RNA sequence: CCCGCAGAAGAAGCACCGGCUAACUCCGUGCCAGCAGCCGCGGUAAUACGGAGGGUGCAAGCGUUAAUCGGAAUUACUGGGCGUAAAGCGCACGCAGGCGGUUUGUUAAGUCAGAUGUGAAAUCCCCGGGCUCAACCUGGGAACUGCAUCUGAUACUGGCAAG
RNA sequence: UAGCUAGUAGGUGGGGUAACGGCUCACCUAGGCGACGAUCCCUAGCUGGUCUGAGAGGAUGACCAGCCACACUGGAACUGA
């Protein structure tokens, strides 16, 4: 937003699925996409565009399954001026290790299995679930 | 060698010192959030040739005077 | 002390036997089950939703005879080893002196034991033992003192270790009059109805 | 005047001393540089149950480690050569 | 094995031309040790004549959790009109540890051992359904794969 | 509220009012009795109970209840200040404990004879 | 500490039972006497005052007081509210302060990783020993969020350069 | 309590301490500290730790151990590591 830009992405989605809405779009961004990757590839969209080569456009196509939403349990947590970082003996586990949590690690963002797996913190970011 | 620091010559209308206070950072020890600091010292120049508005590494020593026990080691930045 | 009274009387505040005084009849009239506790017998008690998990423990209370505090203690810690909290604690109340010598046929009442031990007259992996609150660990030596083998109180006894359900958690030959905890009474093998999701829950709060 | 003496810390009657390197004007067991080893007086043949961590104690002996007595003796009352 | 127990017996009054009435209320819940849960409640000018009542719209319209071993799993919390309620899963060992409502509303629920606390109010007949809240939410460890993965 | 709002001036506790001043940690103090009396109660309730202003040592000055049927509580008679309010009696914030020091305790109470003062019946 | 010696012998009390709260009856009293942590008890049939009968709970102790934390998410980072319940300055401008669209390069300070000194011992805790047990005593390890330093990581944050 | 401070802040040379230093002296510059809260007022020995508590947090610093200070009150130096 006018602030924070993440901070709406994850928004954006929580918003459309809540109204059972196609999928929702933002601008593109090299983090964003860096959340997207954890969202296609971990399980959470369909998959996500692109469009302008100066002027990009994220795409993250929801999803729903009997008759509610998937992401139905996504919030931001590392916001600005609260930022939060916390070592491996300290990593996260969204909802008793049943969700994930998006961790931007020295080695590139991923989810929180990665985290662990590969041995070392990052930035933690949001709680899908 | 030490550690210095690129603290700011804040000060300098005094002789062969430079008082000098130091940004810094911090997590709070309760709420969480990281907050600027100050660290106000009276660094020594013999020659005096720091600056205002300017930027330079102060390195700890011997207590020169009441208060002084650092020195000049770089002026990083400078002009205003 | 332990209570130190009327066995009956303490029985009727609980109903179902709390073994204590037995090796004869108890139970149906000489006892009056549940016909009058007190006075007003006849006045339904309906307890509360805590009323049970207190009413609950005079039961897993009286019928080991054991005080307020000794028993917390033994709750307490009877959380920390690890493992269900809950049956981890009936295991220490077993594996004490007094309900582990009495259930190898020795002594027709626990109280009856606990004078036993308290006498010198009993004997444990060798070196004598007179203390009941003592966490006898399994393999022990367990056997009454020679000094003293054939006295009456053990021998009266011995004779209904048969009808008593015989322990499997364990071995005891009446013979030598001896016996050994061959291994922790595992819940089942406790044959016991009694609720014990209430011990954890009145002394959790 | 550093040293290894020895420091009661064991309970009434049955006492459980605590052999240490510390200064030579430090309380009864107060103050104090490294523990090197015990010793417990009692019995009843339990393998060991007075360890004495012999190679610390050279360590310090080497500048000025007045060991008092006792504990000088416990270097030989256990395998010093064993 | 339909399990059912009272949670409270208010009065409840209302004053009118004449003079005044009452209608005493009752609260109740339903539920089998597998994991199912159907609350209620009713009243009626009598403790009893009104204690059938809410039971029986008790046992009928419920629903079910996907209650595991007999505890929980994952972060439950319901909340429900003026009362915010948290379970957490508690270890074989620890019983069941709640108040009031959010007690009996438990012990035929199927759950055995958890550790729960509220938050808002105490008010029983809000407190209940609270928990319930939670439930509804209570997803099990499986099926997630399916619903994201391929 | 907002975490750097706090860090300006961080929550703080509301000190409790200690319903009980003439306490200084002293669960209990000495007596005087300045002089006693026999008051009413506030409103909802009747009969005229006892209470005496009794001095304390650290010259804290208050009155206290006299619990118990009877007393012979006189004037210069000196007492343990207990504590404890009461409702009937305003400002009554402290009892006089009952058989000890100069104040007997009460006479023929067989049933809590803890309180007052009453060393067992007869045996 | 062990043996022997008579002999149940020398060794039970305290609080509470109107609701929270386990535990009820009968008398005496009659807004008097008195009770009372809160709501409140008593103005002739008190489970609430006093005694007894009984019961309930504790135990060589029980109860009252005093004092801290808990409950109290009732100062709320975890973990709170502000339309009407307490709560948005009467409104603007704006310094400091806090916050910062997007891409690349660089830096590596915040941060993450590993190493090292160091964070006394003793409490605590895990396992395990010594007192007949326990209290207590005791071995080892864990732990001691910490501080700094060394070397790496570069996703995000911050700094610089270019937009 | 919103201002505070001349040996006060720094610089030269003498002097001094076991040793750095306004530590002290002479002279010189006119600094230094403060809302990231100085100065002032009330209170308190500090820590490991202790109590409580799910934890965070709150309360506390008796006995054991480390550190500091004090020795009728105010002041001072002598001996001596
Ligand atoms: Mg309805
Ligand atoms: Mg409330
Ligand atoms: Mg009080
Ligand atoms: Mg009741
Ligand atoms: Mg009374
Ligand atoms: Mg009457
Ligand atoms: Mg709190
Ligand atoms: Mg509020
Ligand atoms: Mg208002
Ligand atoms: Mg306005
Ligand atoms: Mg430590
Ligand atoms: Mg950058
Ligand atoms: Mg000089
Ligand atoms: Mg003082
Ligand atoms: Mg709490
Ligand atoms: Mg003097």
């Amino acid at each position: 937003s006018m602030q924070d830009p993440i901070a709406d992405m994850l928004t954006r989605i929580r918003n459309g699925q809540a109204a059972n809405k196609a999928a929702v779009t933002m601008p593109s961004s090299k983090l964003k996409v860096a959340i997207a990757n954890v969202l296609k590839e971990e399980g959470f969209i369909e998959d996500f565009k692109v469009e302008g080569d100066t002027k990009p456009e994220l795409e993250l196509t929801l999803k729903y399954f009997q008759g509610k939403a998937v992401v139905e349990s996504i919030q931001r947590v590392s916001r600005p001026g609260l930022r939060i970082y916390k070592r491996k003996d300290e990593l996260p586990k969204v909802m008793a290790g049943l969700g994930i949590a998006v961790v931007s690690t020295s080695k590139g963002v991923m989810t929180d299995r990665a985290a662990r797996q590969a041995g070392l913190g990052g930035e933690i970011i949001c709680y899908v679930a | 060698k030490i550690r210095t620091l690129q603290g700011r010559v804040v000060s300098d209308k005094m002789e062969k010192s430079i008082v000098v206070a130091i940004e810094r950072f911090v997590k709070h020890p309760i709420y969480g959030k990281f907050i600027k600091r100050t660290t106000k010292l009276h660094v020594h120049d013999e020659n005096n040739e720091c600056g205002i508005g300017d930027v330079v590494e102060i390195r700890e020593c011997r207590p020169l005077s009441k208060t002084k026990s650092w020195t000049l080691v770089r002026v990083v930045e400078k002009a205003v | 002390a332990r209570y130190l009274g009327p066995k009956l009387k303490l029985s009727r505040r609980e109903g179902t036997d709390l073994f204590l005084k037995s090796g004869v009849r108890a139970i149906d009239t000489k006892c009056k089950i549940e016909q009058a506790p007190g006075q007003h017998g006849a006045r339904k008690p309906r307890l509360s939703d805590y009323g049970v998990q207190l009413r609950e423990k005079q039961k897993v209370r009286r019928i080991y005879g054991v005080l307020e505090r000794q028993f917390r203690n033994y709750y307490k810690e009877a959380a920390r080893l690890k493992g269900n909290t809950g049956e981890n604690l009936l295991a220490l109340l077993e594996g004490r002196l007094d309900n582990v010598v009495y259930r190898m046929g020795f002594g027709a009442t626990r109280a009856e034991a606990r004078q036993l031990v308290s006498h010198k007259a009993i004997m444990v992996n060798g070196r004598v033992v007179n203390i009941a609150s003592y966490q006898v660990s399994p393999n022990d030596v367990v056997s009454i003192r020679e000094k003293a083998k054939k006295q009456s109180r053990v021998k009266a006894a011995l004779e209904l270790a048969e009808q008593r359900e015989k322990p499997t958690w364990l071995e005891v030959d009446a013979g030598k009059m001896e016996g050994t905890f061959k291994r922790k009474p595992e819940r089942s093998d406790l044959s016991a109805d009694i609720n014990e999701h209430l011990i954890v829950e009145l002394y959790s709060k | 005047m550093v040293t290894i003496r020895l420091a009661r810390h064991g309970a009434k009657k049955r006492p459980f001393y605590q052999v240490v390197v510390a200064d030579s004007r430090n309380a009864r067991n107060g103050r104090f540089i490294e523990r090197v080893g015990f010793f417990n007086p009692i019995a009843s043949e339990k393998e060991e149950g007075t360890r004495l961590d012999l190679d610390r104690i050279a360590h310090w002996v080497g500048q000025g480690a007045t060991i008092s007595d006792r504990v000088a003796a416990l270097i030989k009352e256990v395998n010093k050569a064993a | 094995e339909l399990q059912e127990k009272l949670i409270a017996v208010n009065r409840v009054s209302k004053t009118v031309k004449g003079g005044r009435i009452f209608s005493f209320t009752a609260l109740t819940v339903v539920g089998d040790g597998n994991g199912r849960v159907g609350f209620g409640y009713g009243k009626a000018r009598e403790v009893p004549a009104a204690i059938q009542k809410a039971m029986e719209k008790a046992r009928r319209n419920m629903i079910n959790v996907a209650l595991n071993n007999g505890t929980l799993q994952h972060p439950v919390k319901g909340v429900h009109t003026g009362s915010r309620v948290f379970m957490q899963p508690a270890s074989e060992g620890t019983g069941i540890i709640a108040g009031g409502a959010m007690r009996a509303v438990l012990e035929v629920a199927g759950v055995h051992n958890v550790l729960a606390k509220a938050y808002g109010s105490t008010n029983p007949i809000n407190v209940v359904r609270a928990t319930i809240d939670g439930l509804e939410n209570m997803n099990s460890p499986e099926m997630v794969a399916a619903k994201r993965g391929k | 509220a907002t975490v750097n709002q706090l860090v300006r001036k961080p929550r703080a506790r509301k000190v409790a009012k200690s319903n009980v001043p003439a306490l200084e940690a002293c669960p209990q103090k000495r007596g005087v009795c300045t002089r006693v009396y026999t008051t009413t109660p506030k409103k909802p309730n009747s009969a005229l109970r006892k209470v005496c202003r009794v001095r304390l040592t650290n010259g804290f000055e208050v009155t206290s209840y006299i619990g118990g049927e009877g007393h012979n509580l006189q004037e210069h008679s000196v007492i343990l200040i207990r504590g404890g309010r009461v409702k009937d009696l305003p400002g009554v914030r402290y009892h006089t404990v009952r058989g000890a020091l100069d104040c007997s305790g009460v006479k023929d109470r067989k049933q809590a004879r803890s309180k007052y003062g009453v060393k067992r019946p007869k045996a």
